[PDB]
């Protein structure tokens, strides 16, 4: 069966803060590990 | 060994980049933010400055 | 909510224990979540009401 | 900054007074011990000089 990997991946040109969010991502994934 | 133990804080400009913080010293801004250390410590990682 | 608010209450205006008040308005814009380069942008600036 | 860190201790002469000890310099004993300084601390106090 005919198929394609149309594995959009867009970011900012900036990458400065971009990844503020994975430290609060991480922060919650330490949260939800210690939790549970 | 010295006498007075100090260090300075610069800021990095846009797009980080490993290989040109070690190839070029254009990368820092010209803000500077001298301190004096506190204590080392290293716990767990061999560089945990103050 | 970002951090813990006892240092507010350790450091007031009333106390009149802020002799330098430029280091209380740099500790409140840190509370901000600006790109780096919005805060060399901040400190471009010369004139201090601006 | 100082090259060694030091901090003197004095005793006061009878009655103790706050406004004599900062305006003139007579209330305090000539006797003295002087010291060198160790690390800050400040737990609860801005000033906790071991």
């Amino acid at each position: 069966m005919v198929e394609v990997e149309n594995v959009v991946h867009e970011d900012f040109q900036v990458t400065e803060e971009v990844k503020a969010l994975t430290a609060e991502i991480v922060k919650t994934i330490r949260d939800i590990i210690a939790l549970n | 060994r010295l006498a007075q133990p100090y260090v300075g804080v610069f800021l990095k400009r846009d797009d980080s980049n490993e290989s040109d913080v070690v190839e070029s010293l254009d990368e820092i801004y010209h803000t500077g933010t001298f301190a004096q250390i506190h204590e080392m410590q290293d716990l767990g990682d061999k560089l945990r400055m103050i | 909510p970002l951090y813990r608010e006892s240092v507010l209450q350790m450091m007031q205006a009333g106390q009149r224990v802020v002799d330098n008040p430029i280091y209380l308005s740099d500790m409140g814009a840190a509370l901000t979540g600006a790109e780096s380069h919005e805060l060399q942008d901040v400190l471009e600036e010369t004139n201090i009401p601006k």
